[PDB]
DNA sequence: GGCCGCCATACTGGAGAATCCCGGTGCCGAGGCCGCTCAATTGGTCGTAGACAGCTCTAGCACCGCTTAAACGCACGTACGCGCTGTCCCCCGCGTTTTAACCGCCAAGGGGATTACTCCCTAGTCTCCAGGCACGTGTCAGATATATACATCCTGTCATGTAAGTATTAAG
DNA sequence: CTTAATACTTACATGACAGGATGTATATATCTGACACGTGCCTGGAGACTAGGGAGTAATCCCCTTGGCGGTTAAAACGCGGGGGACAGCGCGTACGTGCGTTTAAGCGGTGCTAGAGCTGTCTACGACCAATTGAGCGGCCTCGGCACCGGGATTCTCCAGTATGGCGGCC
């Protein structure tokens, strides 16, 4: 008389698995208990960030006028916004290329 | 028009006369209280204050070329 | 075949439609995206790790998630993401 | 068998177009062996981390993700190859 | 007469060439002979994966990219424009090694 | 109760004494209220971090390892504080 | 003539000692009432370790010791014994602030 | 009425006193030492946790604390470290 | 009835507590299970670099004529070990101050 | 000295090419479809973790009172940044030549990974003993104070390298 | 006699060498409190045994890395030139560096408050463990059109040649 097994994702009404993230939680070592909410609260922070990114790259593959993701968007939207570039100062991107950065003394009169 | 910028920089350099003679910095602020411009003729400037260190009447004291310091000749 | 090596692709997928029903997606900038997804997810599991160390508390609960991100995340996007999850959390605590 | 000068072979003209990427229009005569010193020094502070994850692993086929992890605990965390 | 480019004017077209593309600009073969030379160096007949190379390669020309940014902020910092081993050093020393 | 202006309660001579213990030489005087604004965002970036130890904690008074740990996630690890 | 030391002399003089010394740079008291200013901006009434308040006041001495030594280095490097605002500014943007 | 605080007191005690009978303590420099033994402590143990995750052992053993060792200690200290190491494994399982 | 008890510091001979630290490894969330080499592995080193530390602490104490350790000593001797500097360069000491450092520029003449 | 002409350099319109912008065309990652599997789930359940409550007691907070340290401000003074050319210097632009990188094509096996097996190895737990911290104290190393000695750095002083007028005398 | 060239005496700065004086280091007395040493205890470390699991080890295979072969031209590389760069020289307006008295508020010494930081009993919420079950997500495939690669015209870059203006140069 088992009842139907729903998903922890689609009852937050979320797309990335709680299931997932609370069972690495688990097994990654952090805590010996998780919290009811801890896994759930972050996989809607994930999806949150995950969504602006997405939406950006979507946004600079647009205006780049192709309809498919490649690294450079990535590069692009990430290095353009200021609280992900915060996030992600230190970090590598494979193929995304860089900024178009020049200095106003390295330009010609 | 009027009269060209070789008296305006001898006048600039007799304004004074100091022991250690007028940098470059000194009279072209000169100039510019005079008021002629020293932001675009600084070509001008910058060839003159050669020629004249060439031509001998103006002979220059520390510095090189149009560097540093200039004095009057002996006579 | 093979044992199923699991990765962040599907939900990746379903989040950028839900963004983006008309564009599509390389798998260079899929594993770009499963990177960004677990580094974050490791450096927010470490920081909740270090909160419950500096409060003794044997649970990493959602108070701690929020402590972390709100530590690590900065500013505007950091009170958005405490503003979805928060109705995250609500709506599906009210199942 | 042994290999002795392959510093050289990441080239002069490579370097010239890393600093076209990198931003630098002019580049002095002594940046080239700077360059190849500090690629240098850097190339064994990553190999000695990637292959002491290595045999550590207890294997002989060195992995991209041992490249990962030595780059992340110099703070040079890497996208684009995790998993 | 030749139609030739002031000094500077491939360099910077080089240089908005480089910053809008992506791709590597380490030859990959030479680049893996020096890799398995200093390897062979810490321990003798090591074994490397492909994209393992690429890996170093993407990353020490990431690497590139942050220290010639750093050194081309010395260099206009130190008042020039053609950077300097002295810049480099300098960039090295601030960033803590 | 109120505080309105300490930021200028960190005097010029005491920035003059830290550049000192820097090891400078001749220090502009543009160089303090820049130095002000520096630590103060400093900081507040440290107390940010610290204050939100302390509510997590449910406490109210702030603590030196609060402040350690604050310092440490920044890269700046402070010893003998009971860390 | 009363006894007067050139420019540098006395800056020498307070470089050594500091350098030799180890006490803390800061009046205290105006240090802890900016903390609580800073603090009161973000939550109320808010209290302080004054232990914790004096750890503070060497952090930001050192954190500034650091700096301030950067800025000497891009100063020096800048040919130049007065540091100006462009020195700390590049010390930051290089260092990832 | 009070409850214990725990440190690294006497053993740095014992440590310098073998390597100078004759030196004295500051306390503060003692805080400085227990703050130190603490940050490396958790380094080290931070790097085994990472270590044995990468190669999925659930288990720390030597061997993880010394490819720690060989990553983090820089060289000829390291060097010697595995030294010690070693003599004191070797006359561990002698005991 | 029982056999008399030695500390594990003791049968390794070692100064530093085998028994906390092995405590503090398994209540660190690092690994449920620990293998028995690595927490007096890991003792051995810790006790041999403060042993290295507190030797060049001594030795600075008594360069400058005094009997008593103070952290004065201790940034010394930190920062004038390069290996030591490379463990510790972010790391910030209290009541330390720095090195005794001069530029040549500085310097007169 | 005035007056008048001549060229250098800043403006100012023209031409060739590198890359962007328009088609065109085949193709091979994209993504959609299909089989598989394991992974999330769900509910009992069972032990357990932290919020709550109450207290308590102590260290920061507030208030106060001398007391000069230090900030402050003013003021002389020397040195600092750097602006602009000058002058050596050097590294990109261009172009060509060579050579091995790349491609692409093929052989072969090393160990990465996978399954199986059997063996170590360690957390836990009741209990037992033993050391290390809590706490108190007590006593000489260094802080502090007082009288000297060098440092040292500015100041004071003298010899020396260097620039210049006309006497004088020799030649027109 | 007139005139002119030089050398010698006369004028200017510069660096070389001695000395004090006060700040900073050097030698000597005090005291104190904090290093350091001694004591209660109870938490902490652990011996024995066990449960049960991770993990070391054999093997094999196959595929993914290593080894080799032919052809291109991409890349490296070498060198001439040219125009930009780098950085010193020197001066100058400045801009703190630094001497010094005041003020005052930090600093130092003294008093009362309670906020709240933290210890202790409750217990009720909480969340993991396990048998089973599924369904959505992952391994594999297979088409296709958005993109990879190719080709022609503009734009734009960009240098390059022809003009006012102004400075530079000459005569009567």
């Amino acid at each position: 008389a088992r009842a139907k097994a729903k998903t922890r994702s689609s009852r937050a009404g979320l797309q990335f698995p709680v299931g997932r993230v609370h069972r690495l939680l688990r097994k990654g070592n952090y805590s010996e208990r998780v919290g009811a909410g801890a896994p759930v609260y972050l996989a809607a922070v994930l999806e949150y960030l995950t969504a602006e990114i997405l939406e950006l790259a979507g946004n600079a593959a647009r205006d780049n006028k192709k309809t498919r993701i490649i690294p450079r968007h990535l590069q692009l939207a990430i290095r353009n916004d200021e609280e992900l570039n915060k996030l992600l100062g230190r970090v590598t991107i494979a193929q995304g290329g860089v900024l178009p950065n020049i200095q106003a003394v390295l330009l010609p009169k | 028009s009027g009269p060209p910028v070789s008296e305006l920089i001898t006048k600039a350099v007799a304004a004074s006369k100091e022991r250690s003679g007028v940098s470059l910095a000194a009279l072209k602020k000169a100039l510019a209280a005079a008021g002629y411009d020293v932001e675009k003729n600084n070509s001008r400037i910058k060839l003159g204050l050669k020629s004249l260190v060439s031509k001998g009447t103006l002979v220059q004291t520390k510095g090189t070329g149009a560097s540093g310091s200039f004095k009057l000749n002996k006579k | 075949k093979r044992s199923r090596k699991e990765s962040y692709s599907v939900y990746v997928y379903k989040v950028l439609k839900q963004v983006h029903p008309d564009t599509g997606i390389s798998s260079k900038a899929m594993g770009i995206m499963n990177s960004f997804v677990n580094d974050i997810f490791e450096r927010i599991a470490g920081e909740a790790s270090r909160l419950a160390h500096y409060n003794k508390r044997s649970t990493i609960t959602s108070r701690e998630i929020q402590t972390a991100v709100r530590l690590l995340l900065p500013g505007e996007l950091a009170k958005h993401a405490v503003s979805e999850g928060t109705k995250a959390v609500t709506k599906y605590t009210s199942a | 068998k042994v290999l002795r000068d392959n510093i050289q072979g990441i080239t002069k003209p490579a370097i010239r177009r890393l600093a076209r990427r990198g931003g630098v229009k002019r580049i002095s005569g002594l940046i080239y062996e700077e360059t190849r010193g500090v690629l240098k020094v850097f190339l064994e502070n990553v190999i000695r981390d990637a292959v002491t994850y290595t045999e550590h692993a207890k294997r002989k086929t060195v992995t991209a993700m041992d490249v990962v992890y030595a780059l992340k605990r110099q703070g040079r965390t890497l996208y684009g190859f995790g998993g | 007469k030749p139609h030739r480019y002031r000094p500077g004017t491939v360099a910077l077209r080089e240089i908005r060439r480089y910053q809008k593309s992506t791709e590597l600009l380490i030859r990959k073969l030479p680049f893996q002979r020096l890799v398995r030379e200093i390897a062979q160096d810490f321990k003798t007949d090591l074994r490397f994966q492909s994209s393992a190379v690429m890996a170093l390669q993407e990353a020490s020309e990431a690497y590139l990219v942050g220290l010639f940014e750093d050194t081309n902020l010395a260099a206009i910092h130190a008042k020039r424009v053609t950077i300097m081993p002295k810049d480099i050093q300098l960039a090295r020393r601030i960033r803590g090694e």
